[PDB]
């Protein structure tokens, strides 16, 4: 909706 | 593990998505659904640190947002998220055009602005290095001194 977040981890 | 979360305004978590296969494990445990992004984040890093892909030597996570000042909100929650934790931050913003191009090479956010990067400033990173090298690696091969730096 708003926002899209990712996040990379190792 | 690469995960994606939607948000809504008031920045709770109201989809979550696995990037590839090894982050289903880790939002089985984690249940971001529903949560505020806050506390879905900062439990994913928790769940990390246990399963051991967060640890002293990887010590950088990687995020990445984009909308549709109200990023610098989400901004100063994924510091915040990061800060709490102990673990170093890399924070890529992105666009709408730049996460659907993302999308069609089943790539995150920041993964694929790095690969991008990379490869305008001459660094040898193929599409497999750059899907599947730990983030403390491709910064170390991206942050070269060779493009603009700000806050």
């Amino acid at each position: 909706e708003y926002a899209y977040i990712d996040v990379d981890i190792n | 593990p690469s995960i994606g979360l939607v948000i809504d305004k008031k920045e709770k978590v109201i989809d979550a998505k696995p990037l590839n296969n090894d982050a289903k494990p880790i939002l089985d445990e984690a249940a971001p659904k529903d949560m505020p992004l806050y506390d879905a984040l900062s439990k994913i890093l928790d769940i990390s640190k246990k399963n051991g892909y967060i640890n002293s030597a990887d010590n950088i996570v990687l995020f990445s947002a984009s909308i549709n000042k109200g990023i610098q909100e989400i901004i100063s929650t994924l510091k915040d998220v990061a800060k709490d934790a102990g673990v170093k931050f890399e924070i890529i913003p992105s666009t709408e055009e730049d996460r659907q191009k993302a999308l069609d090479q089943n790539l995150s956010m920041g993964r694929y602005a790095i690969y991008v990067k990379a490869v305008e400033e001459g660094v040898n990173l193929n599409l497999e290095d750059a899907r599947n090298l730990s983030v403390s690696e491709i910064l170390g091969k991206v942050n070269i001194g060779k493009f603009a730096i700000s806050d």
